[PDB]
């Protein structure tokens, strides 16, 4: 019964949050280039590597 | 993936790669998607590849490795019981790649009684194959039921 | 025989007429099989 | 419903991991596991308004005394015959609708309601197969009626979903050929052969007792029972092997057909009885190149069957987002799917 | 790697553009014809 | 004699013996875990170890290196020839006995 | 991490062709027995 | 060299899509909630 | 359908005995697992399928065309 | 280590063959011959028509499962392949029953033919000396004689069994006078091809070409060839007494017996135990037994379809190993 939720759960997490992008500022802003935050996350650095 | 054709009928991946997929075999299916245009591929291999995204987006986190019969394999002839001989550790340092390489075997663990190499070698052999193999590695670790 | 094809209960050799009827000649019995071709066919065996 | 077949548990190939089995050929072609297949095409012929009956009449047979092949599998009749091979693209019942069939009715004609528009059904498949069959009726109504049915036996091909009717649901890997996997002091070959890991983690012993009821079954000779809450008691089992030789538990020596030196481990194994499953592959797999298009939103149709074409959902779509593919998109949603020129006005964008 | 079965490897195509490296196979790859696999099925000219 | 059963991988080779790989096409198991089994024991011989690419090809790919002094190829040469004595000795030895039976 | 992936995924290439291979050729099975309690945790399980 | 090497190479590479990732990140998979 | 012509695995021809087996079992009253095994078959796999393999090409043979 | 297998309750032990010079700090062993000619022996346990048991000592593993590999495919057979139907009515399927001539044996010897050739198809396919065609055909009629209703279906009908006994042979140009002496006859002649009733008729002729064992099972000269590691039981203490009777019921029966009872359990002979290892499952029996198997001792079995005497079977499958790799030789290698 739950997992058929949690599709929704991403999908929608999506749709507010679908377009951010990380510029060459390392200021991370929207699609109408306004500006979420400065530095990405108080560091810079990609939590992949 | 790096296509590569084969006879029957279906898609053969490397188990390894199971897990990303949450691959379970039994029944379940795929979808085979070529690119088209000459730019998307070079898109797909060199970016969306395997290799480069080894890792996992979330954790940083390996998230492709041995599963199930890879590890207890492995775990077999690592176990501090095991041995081998020149012959048997020959033809295995052999299998683990199918021809194709040059090997120099190091000194075996013990000597006198015959001669042996213990299994922490003949899979050490495993990461740095050649002397030319540039990888050297080190490390410490705690498995679990320690 | 070698004649076109069969009833199902009469299982009775029946050759019917172009339009004809879908009857067999024999029993009012009606649905009807086709029986074998004589024409030769092959299978290998593996 | 099954095969009994005589299953090693054992890690062999590499081909195995997750429930994944490995057959045996030389048993796969010695009769194990073999399937066929039946299918029916109803061609109803009936009767139009304009008084016109739909024909089954054909056998071109240009170029002295043969037909084409892409006809050839009728018989005079024109109809379809029985136990010849038919493949691909062939005609297995030739069919004529007449051309004017939905016109109005008068009393007026002289000479011809004979022209036909040919329409036969066309057999597609990826594989061979035969007519065995086919049956000429009436039906309630008094209207023609000619139904076919085709078989086909396919062999347990790589890529078959198998059970062990015990709840392990898994898949054939290489097929081995005779020589390789273990043997022993009889001589048996194990025929299916399993991986080990699937017991624990899903935990089912019940099996692996039946594995010893089987074995314990074909020495005596005699059909050995088991049941919920009750069935035969296992520990009397062991009596009737350990006399005739077989270990106390399952459990036996192998010898690695690949080497030919002991298995340097014990192994388990005797009569299990696997059932084989719909989802034959050579039904399920699917492909395409460019197919045909639904005329309301023009890309790809759906499903087997109709033709080829797969599904990229939202939920997937996002993917390729995260890994920053333009290109792949535009490849995607946009050149591969539906590819049109619009011809816009930059003056009031229409 | 992806295993691919030849089976959907005949009838699952890729594009070129044959340009001066790609000759001396594709002028061969062609003589081949759609039925073996190693082959091209369809083509088309620079005419448009 | 045909040209296509032998091939010495030009991939795997160093120089002068020493190491070198054989793919041997159209076989199996069958010879390889004999062949190995001779070219263990000669002297020499250090490393040599065979394995199938891939069931669904067709293919023998046989692994020799060894000191130096004598060479790679010399190496399967030799114990092949061998090989071929230990079977004339089964044979011999063998129908003499079901002869007198 | 160190020596960039074309290496790493070299590494596992091998893992796969030895497990997979050796496996086999050594054996490794389960078998009733040794789900088989033997005495002992039948004593300890009756009285726990 | 190895550490501040490790470091300037783990950083935001820019142009990388960190929203993507962020939702696909946590998409998966006494009495309080 | 009919007795397989040889077991899944050994590869002894089994075809033939089946009618020798139940021939033996009914004429001659006695126990399966002895008369199996004075009928010539120790291996069991080549055994299982004697004593597995209901026989139905009768009960298909009702259907008959003639009757 | 001794060329004795460790056996345990939970494992074996010293598998692998460590003849081999370059093992040891002293290396021996090393090859040659003569230091093989003059150790390797081989024996004979008994020889029937159709299957022999024989025994064949000190060598190693490898070449040994060489020749069983090798023996259940390469030694090539005749067996019936391509299959033509002059119609058929019967129930069973015009598919299988195919099949099923595929895989009789079939009593003739190889050699007697040549390959049948890839290319140039049909007409210069199957010639002559290139294959053995089988003819067979059988129609059922209601037998006049019927002495009671619904009796045994066989005195009701004529020939409702066919046996693979049906099977004829058609020979032809050179064909006739070459087999004179020895006509093909279908292997074990009894066999189920078919059951059919009444009213139902089969008419096939089936060409027979000359195949080769991996590829269908139905080509293995050798219904099962294998090879039994001879199992040692040896005994440390007396370990006499009542006990020590319990101790022979604890293996199959023939194995190791009671001599007295002071004089306790002497083996009387291995080769008739399953290396079953029960005796480590009693636990007391523990300190004073162990078990083992050499390696260089191969009781060796070849069972046989009919093709032909099973020791031309192990013979042959020599010489191929042989041939194959004086093949090997002389090709030269390419670069
Ligand atoms: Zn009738
Ligand atoms: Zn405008
Ligand atoms: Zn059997």
């Amino acid at each position: 019964v739950k997992t058929a939720e949690t599709g929704y759960m991403s999908r929608r997490l999506m749709k507010s949050l679908e377009d951010l992008s990380c510029q060459y500022d390392n200021t991370v802003r929207t699609s109408a280039n306004g500006i979420v935050q400065f530095t990405y996350g108080g560091d810079g650095l990609d939590p992949l590597e | 993936h790096y296509a590569k054709i084969r006879p029957w009928r279906t898609f053969r991946l490397n188990e390894c790669v199971c897990t990303p997929y949450n691959a379970d075999f039994d029944g379940d299916e795929m979808n085979l998607h070529v690119p088209q245009t000459e730019e998307a591929r070079a898109e797909a291999i060199n970016l969306m590849g395997v290799k480069n995204n080894l890792l996992t987006p979330k954790s940083g986190e390996p998230i492709i490795a041995a599963t199930q019969d890879f590890i207890t394999g492995s775990y077999l002839i690592s176990h501090k019981d095991s041995f081998y001989d020149r012959a048997t550790l020959t033809q295995l340092l052999s299998m683990m790649s199918d021809g194709i390489e040059h090997f120099d075997i190091p000194p075996p663990a013990i000597m006198k009684p015959y001669y042996l190499w213990t299994g922490k070698q003949v899979f050490s052999l495993l990461i740095k194959p050649n002397h030319n193999s540039p990888v050297v590695i080190n490390l410490d670790a705690k498995n679990k039921v320690f | 025989a070698t004649l076109k094809y069969i009833c199902a209960e009469c299982s009775s050799k029946l050759s019917l007429s172009r339009t004809d009827a879908v009857r067999c000649k024999d029993c009012g019995h009606r649905i009807l099989l086709k029986a074998r071709t004589k024409r030769l066919v092959q299978f290998e065996a593996r | 419903a099954g095969q009994n077949a005589t299953v090693a548990v054992m890690s062999y190939s590499g081909y195995d991991i997750e429930d994944a089995l490995v057959l045996n050929k030389s048993s796969i072609d010695r009769g194990f596991g073999r399937c066929e297949t039946r299918r029916k095409t109803t061609t109803v012929l009936k009767r139009y308004a304009n008084h016109t009956q739909d024909i089954i009449g054909g056998m071109r047979v240009d170029e002295n005394g043969d037909p084409i092949w892409q006809h050839q599998s009728l018989g005079p009749d024109g109809l379809g015959e029985v136990g010849m091979k038919v493949q691909s693209g062939q005609i297995y019942i030739n069919k004529s609708v007449p051309t004017n069939s939905a016109d109005a009715p008068n009393p007026n004609n002289v000479n011809v309601q004979t022209q036909y528009r040919e329409a036969p059904v066309i057999y597609r498949g990826p594989e061979p197969s035969h007519i065995d069959q086919v049956m000429m009726s009436v039906s309630d109504n008094d209207q023609a009626l000619i139904k076919v049915l085709l078989r086909q036996n396919r062999r347990p091909e790589l890529g078959d979903k198998f059970s062990s009717r015990h709840g392990q649901k898994g898949v054939c890997g290489i097929i081995v050929k005779q020589e390789d996997m273990p043997f022993n002091d009889q001589g048996i070959v194990p025929d299916i052969i399993m991986n080990p890991h699937g017991f624990p983690s899903r935990m089912t012993v019940g099996k692996m007792i039946e594995l010893i009821s089987g074995k314990a079954g074909v020495l005596n000779g005699t059909l050995e029972y088991g049941t919920c809450f009750g069935g035969s008691k296992l520990e009397d089992m062991s009596k009737i092997l350990v006399d005739q030789g077989f270990n106390y538990s399952g459990k036996d020596m192998l010898y690695s057909g690949i080497t030919g030196e002991c298995l340097q481990a014990y192994i388990f194994f005797g009569p299990i009885y696997y059932q084989k499953l719909k989802h034959m592959v050579l039904d399920k797999m699917h492909a395409r190149a460019r197919g045909p298009r639904a005329v309301l939103t023009r890309q790809p149709t759906e499903g087997r069957s109709r033709d080829g074409g797969l599904r990229l959902g939202e939920m997937e779509r996002d993917c390729v987002i995260a890994y920053g593919a333009s290109q792949l998109l535009l490849e995607r949603l946009m050149i591969s799917s539906d590819a049109f020129e619009v011809d816009v006005c930059d003056k009031c964008g229409l | 790697e992806v295993a691919v079965p030849d089976r959907v490897a005949k009838v699952l195509t890729y594009p070129e553009k044959v340009t001066r490296y790609n000759r001396h196979k594709l002028q061969e790859l062609i003589v081949n014809g759609p039925n073996v696999h190693p082959g091209a099925n369809y083509l088309l000219k620079r005419n448009e | 004699p045909d040209r296509e059963k032998i091939k010495l991988l030009t991939q795997a080779t160093s120089e002068d013996g020493t190491s070198a790989s054989f793919q041997i096409v159209e076989e199996d198991h069958t010879l390889g875990n004999a062949l190995r089994y001779v070219i263990m024991k000669n002297p020499d011989v250090e490393f040599c170890g065979y394995s199938i690419p891939h069931p669904s090809e067709n293919l023998l790919n046989i692994r020799i290196q060894t000191y130096g002094e004598t060479t790679a190829v010399d190496a399967l040469q030799k114990g092949l020839k061998d090989l071929m004595d230990l079977c004339d000795v089964v044979e011999s030895k063998f129908t003499e006995k079901i002869k007198s039976m | 991490r160190d020596y960039g992936p074309q290496e790493a995924a070299n590494a596992m290439n091998r893992m796969a062709k030895l497990c997979a291979r050796f496996l086999g050729n050594r054996g490794f099975s389960i078998g009733i027995n040794d789900v088989t309690p033997a005495d002992d945790l039948k004593q300890k399980k009756e009285e726990l | 060299e190895i550490a501040l090497f490790k470091y300037r190479k783990a950083r935001l590479e820019p142009g990388t899509a960190i929203g993507a990732i962020g939702a696909q990140s946590i998409g998966e998979p006494m009495n309080v909630t | 359908m009919i007795v397989p012509v040889r077991c899944f695995s050994c590869g002894k021809v089994v075809g033939d005995k089946w009618e020798s087996y139940l021939n033996l079992l009914q004429e001659d009253e006695l126990d399966e697992g002895t008369a199996l095994s004075r009928l010539g078959l120790k291996r069991y796999c080549c055994r299982r399928m004697i004593l597995t393999h209901v026989d139905l090409i009768e009960k298909f043979l009702r259907y008959n065309p003639l009757e | 280590m001794s060329n004795i297998v460790g056996i345990e309750y939970n494992r074996v032990t010293n598998t692998t063959s460590t003849d081999f010079p370059g093992f040891s700090k002293d290396a021996e062993n090393e090859w040659n011959v003569e230091k093989f000619k003059k150790d390797f022996e081989v024996n004979i346990s008994s020889l029937d028509a159709r299957e022999a048991n024989f025994d064949l000592i000190n060598i190693d593993t490898s070449i040994a499962n060489a020749f069983r590999r090798i023996m259940i495919s390469e030694v090539p057979s005749v067996a019936a392949e391509y299959v033509y139907f002059f119609n058929n009515t019967s129930v069973i399927q015009d598919e299988v029953l195919a099949h099923r001539i595929g895989l009789v044996p079939l009593k003739v010897d190889p050699d007697m033919l040549t390959w049948v050739d890839s290319n140039l198809p049909d007409d210069e396919k199957f010639t002559d000396e290139n294959t053995i065609v089988l003819s067979l055909n059988v129609k059922c009629t209601r037998n006049p004689d019927a002495p009671k209703g619904s009796t045994d279906p066989k005195e009701l009908y004529n020939n409702a069994h066919v046996y693979a006994r049906d099977l004829k042979f058609e020979p032809q140009g050179r064909q006739s006078t070459t087999f004179a002496d020895c006509p093909v006859v279908p292997a074990d002649p009894d066999i189920l091809l078919a059951k059919l009733r009444p009213g139902q008729e089969i008419s096939l002729k089936a060409h027979c070409i000359l195949g080769i064992g991996g590829d269908h099972a139905k080509f293995s000269p050798v219904s099962t060839a294998s090879y039994r590691l001879l199992p040692q039981i040896n005994i440390l203490q007396p370990i006499k007494g009542e006990s020590a009777r319990r101790f022979q019921k604890c293996f199959p029966p023939g194995v190791i017996g009671i001599d007295e009872g002071s004089d306790e359990a002497y083996v009387k002979d291995a080769r008739k135990d399953t290396v079953s290892r029960e005796v480590l499952r009693y636990e007391e029996f523990a300190d004073k037994v162990k078990l083992g198997r050499v390696r260089n001792h191969f009781i060796f079995n070849v069972e046989s379809a009919g093709a032909m005497t099973p020791e031309e079977i192990f013979f042959k499958s020599v010489r191929i190993l042989k041939n194959k790799a004086e093949y090997l030789k002389n090709c030269p290698i390419t670069q």
